[PDB]
RNA sequence: ACGGAAGGGCACCACCAGGAGUGGAGCCUGCGGCUUAAUUUGACUCAACACGGGGAAACUCACCAGGUCCAGACACAAUAAGGAUUGACAGAUUGAGAGCUCUUUCUUGAUUUUGUGGGUGGUGGUGCAUGGCCGUUCUUAGUUGGUGGAGUGAUUUGUCUGCUUAAUUGCGAUAACGAACGAGACCUUAACCUACUAAAUAGUGGUGCUAGCAUUUGCUGGUUAUCCACUUCUUAGAGGGACUAUCGGUUUCAAGCCGAUGGAAGUUUGAGGCAAUAACAGGUCUGUGAUGCCCUUAGACGUUCUGGGCCGCACGCGCGCUACACUGACGGAGCCAGCGAGUCUAACCUUGGCCGAGAGGUCUUGGUAAUCUUGUGAAACUCCGUCGUGCUGGGGAUAGAGCAUUGUAAUUAUUGCUCUUCAACGAGGAAUUCCUAGUAAGCGCAAGUCAUCAGCUUGCGUUGAUUACGUCCCUGCCCUUUGUACACACC
């Protein structure tokens, strides 16, 4: 046991690292996004941020006690002093890391170019983001690079609302020929941000005063 | 150089077309009826909007400003 | 690889055991965590088990993830005599 | 029948402020709620963990340099009180990110 | 891709983006082997399974 | 898009006005060249040359002289229990206590071997096949859509003469009106709170206990709890604060700009972070278990092991360091920072006590840290002496001889200490760098690297100026106009 507070904080940021990439490997045809820690007396509580949970958990709980077992074994817990949970992420269409790993799959499903991403914008864009971007930067069928922006609607790039409301992406899609890159952003509509900040610094909405009938010579009431 | 962005200038505009009646000379006044009275996201670019609608409201005073 | 049965079996009962192993990208670490071979033996032993299907293996951050399939299951279970159901890491412990 | 004082030292450490200030105050309105006796958050010098490189992978370019840091933030909050809330108060206030640790003893 | 087959590219996606919504709110309702591993070590342990002696001269 | 046409701008990577310099010297360090067994390699205008976090004694490592091992998946096939294969004592051998190989003769059991197919590693090639990241354009101000106007159309207008701003920042002009990306906003940090919430891990006053000097009360200390009180200073949560404010000059009395006053603060509050569309065959396959294809794969371009090399020295170039003294060198003596960092299955930061001239050694000790190292008593600098312009006691290269530390290893001298030896350089040709306020410069420090090594770097505080508050002369870019037979776009 026994450690520096500084040594240890930044000794959780790469068990987080680990433990992300760990995962994203592992569960990409499940549409992996996400972990958090949560740590507690006499459990460690990992919780697998899927989309497809049924996958992640296997016939009567397997997969994910195989799992288990793993982050276990190598991390060298004790066995239950840790424990794993699936969790089907509320709207993927928000999900920058699960709108990538979904044209990964469209393009190596032998799908066009365009019809990946102009559907990724699509099904991104209905599900209620304000903003949405997909670079392709790569090599397709010639021989020379290229690269292809896809967009539509609203985004905003500078400053700390990025840090707030766009979700960014990167994926590297081995093909035949060479590899592209995918490059994924959400920009989530501010309004319903929940915890946080629920506008734009830039919004300056002025409410609206009243129609008033003046005139009325004085005249006071009694109570 | 000290030259106020246009949604500081235009926000300005909006505020005086339909607050003249409340609204003063006075910036620290007029700052915090920008608070009863608008959605500001931060204390530093409300300041910079009431300092403004303050502006035009001096000059206003000694003859009309266009917009 | 070249390898005598002793160490095979340790590796391939332990993984019919646990139906996972895991193991650092270090060749030459003697005797690893768990298993009682030569890390070496017990990262090759596996590549070979992988490679006829059987096992899956996955890499990431220099550790080796081995993860047992239902092939490798009947194959196990063929190289270790035991009968049809038997064992694995499908147990779903007590009540937990 | 049974429980007795302590004198009792709650250190909180993190990286997200909000949290952490969010269990601290939640520890001191809480537990004195019903009446105890303790000395208030002491926060402790916020220190920064500084890492400056190199953005290149490589060599070429203008030598541009760039520092990441990470902010520990780390509090602690001194009580006197029974066996029975002291592990009522460690249990709960749990929080993603907030480490509690909470010694004994007056020396 | 072309830019003369541009529709039938942005439709395809269209439809390509329905058919998404659609597993998507279908998924909005939608539709023990014993013995163990030490413990067969152990059932099985019942011996006599070997032999020994020699040493001499 | 481009021009070796015109018109405007913008900037200390431009000049002005100055500073402090580099260029000269000694050494340090990178690059070339040469040399070499090898002296691994990438990069060559700004935008390669103290860059690859590149400070290489092994490792690193890619280079060179040699030596082992397969970690050659799997499939078919062959060999084959009458043994497919494995290992070795000693000797020979070898750098070697490598059974490498060889003599010799046990051992081993179906794991291997042989063959083909298929794989596999690789700091091998290709950055002119790619990803990703980065640099540059950019100390820039540019990009776009709705309704309307022009046009058969590609398109244009909006997005503009002028003024203004750091800014397509705004005023104004107006077939446009009203908006979005980027600028601004935002965010982090340094500045202000006797307002708020608190603290034996911060500190203050009082009181006990107590020391010294004075005595008439006084002055200066001691005592991690003997108690009481507080939060000015410190710490950091929540707020508050500034909006270029009031007043005045100036301007289309427009955006603004200038001056005084007040204010913690009035150059975007100072400094950063973030940063649109687009461009380059910029750099990087030598960061990646990112990767296509090519090469290579057991006499290996795999890997490891021993040793050398990356440091090699007629010489060109670049960043640096130390200096040429007297605003100084030395010797006492005063004595003042800030950003940091530190040991678990451990040998990190180190106070104190001794011993040693010194470097160091030795016994203990506190600290996983606002708690201990540390008030990091840092260095310039301050003071009283010595020296007195003489290559002098300025200067400290080169060299000998000794001690000691890191490390398995110090020779081609890791570093540290002592004695001695005491060079060049007397302010630097043509050239060229950087900079406008707590800045320049001078001065140390911590952090990265790190077993040991900073003449480097990243931050930090300390002392603290002179001169601008301008311009388009130089150079650099930007914009408009204009020509085009260019559009893979003047490579
Ligand atoms: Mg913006
Ligand atoms: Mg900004
Ligand atoms: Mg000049
Ligand atoms: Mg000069
Ligand atoms: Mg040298
Ligand atoms: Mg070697
Ligand atoms: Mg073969
Ligand atoms: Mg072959
Ligand atoms: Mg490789
Ligand atoms: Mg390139
Ligand atoms: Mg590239
Ligand atoms: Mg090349
Ligand atoms: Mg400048
Ligand atoms: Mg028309
Ligand atoms: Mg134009
Ligand atoms: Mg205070
Ligand atoms: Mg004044
Ligand atoms: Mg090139
Ligand atoms: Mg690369
Ligand atoms: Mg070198
Ligand atoms: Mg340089
Ligand atoms: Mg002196
Ligand atoms: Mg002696
Ligand atoms: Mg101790
Ligand atoms: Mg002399
Ligand atoms: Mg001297
Ligand atoms: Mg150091
Ligand atoms: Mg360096
Ligand atoms: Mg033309």
């Amino acid at each position: 046991a026994l450690i520096s507070k500084k040594r240890k904080l930044v000794a959780d940021g790469v068990f987080y690292a680990e433990l992300n990439e760990f995962f994203t490997r592992e569960l990409a045809e499940e549409g992996y996004s996400g972990v958090e820690v949560r740590v507690t007396p006499t459990k460690t509580e990992v919780i697998i941020r899927a989309t497809r949970t049924q996958d992640v958990l296997g016939e009567n709980g397997r997969r994910i006690n195989e799992l288990t077992l793993l982050v276990q074994k190598r991390f060298k817990y004790a066995p239950g002093t840790i424990v794993l949970y699936a969790e089907r992420v509320q709207d993927r269409g928000l999900s920058a890391v699960a709108q990538a790993e979904s044209m990964k799959f469209k393009l190596l499903n032998g799908l066009a170019i365009r019809r990946a991403a102009y559907g990724v914008v699509r099904y991104v864009m209905e599900s209620g983001a304000k903003g949405c971007e997909v670079v392709v930067s790569g090599k397709l069928r010639a021989a020379r690079a290229k690269a292809m922006k896809f967009a539509d609607g609203f985004l905003i790039h500078s400053g700390q609302p990025v840090n707030d409301f766009i979700d960014t992406a990167t994926r590297h899609v081995l093909m035949r020929q060479g590899v592209l890159g995918i490059k994924v952003k959400i920009m989530r509509d501010p309004a319903k941000s929940r915890t946080g900040p629920k506008a734009l610094p830039d919004a300056v909405t002025i409410i609206e005063p009243k129609e008033e009938e003046p005139i009325l010579a004085p005249s006071v009431k009694d109570y | 150089g000290r030259v106020r962005t246009k949604t500081v200038k235009r926000a300005s505009k909006a505020l005086i077309e339909r607050y003249y009646p409340k609204l003063t000379l006075d910036f620290q006044t007029n700052k915090r009826l920008c608070d009863e009275i608008a959605t500001i996201q931060s204390k530093r670019l409300r300041n910079k909007i009431a300092g403004y609608t303050t502006h035009l409201m001096k000059r206003i005073q000694k003859g009309p400003v266009r917009g | 690889m070249l390898m005598p049965k002793e160490d095979r079996n340790k590796i391939h009962q332990y993984l019919f055991q646990e139906g996972v192993v895991v193991a650092k990208k270090d060749f030459n670490q003697a005797k690893h965590e768990e298993i009682d071979t030569k890390n070496l033996y017990v990262i090759k032993a596996l590549q070979s088990l992988t490679s006829k299907g059987y096992v899956k293996t996955q890499f990431s951050w220099q550790y080796y993830y081995y993860t047992l399939t239902e092939e490798g299951v009947e194959y196990l279970r063929e190289y270790l005599n035991l009968p049809e159901h038997i064992v694995p890491a499908t147990y779903i412990q007590e009540r937990n | 029948q049974q429980q007795q004082i302590i004198k009792i030292r709650i250190t909180l450490t993190s990286t997200k402020v909000k949290q952490l200030e969010n269990v601290s105050s939640n520890i001191v309105k809480n537990a004195e709620q019903h009446n105890l006796v303790k000395k208030g958050p002491v926060r402790l010098p916020t220190k920064v963990l500084k890492i400056s490189t190199r953005k290149t992978p490589n060599g070429e370019g203008s030598k541009t340099w760039e520092t990441y840091e990470m902010r520990i933030h780390k509090r602690y909050i001194d009580l006197e009180a029974p066996v029975q809330i002291v592990k009522r108060i460690t249990q709960i206030t749990i929080e993603p990110g907030v480490d509690v640790e909470v010694v004994v003893a007056s020396n | 891709g072309d830019d003369k087959k541009e529709l039938s590219a942005e439709k395809e996606a269209q439809a390509d983006a329905a058919a998404e919504i659609a597993e998507d709110a279908a998924e909005a309702e939608d539709a023990l082997q014993d013995y163990l591993n030490q413990q067969a070590n152990n059932q099985f342990n019942k011996v006599p399974e070997a032999k020994k002696v020699e040493l001499d001269a």
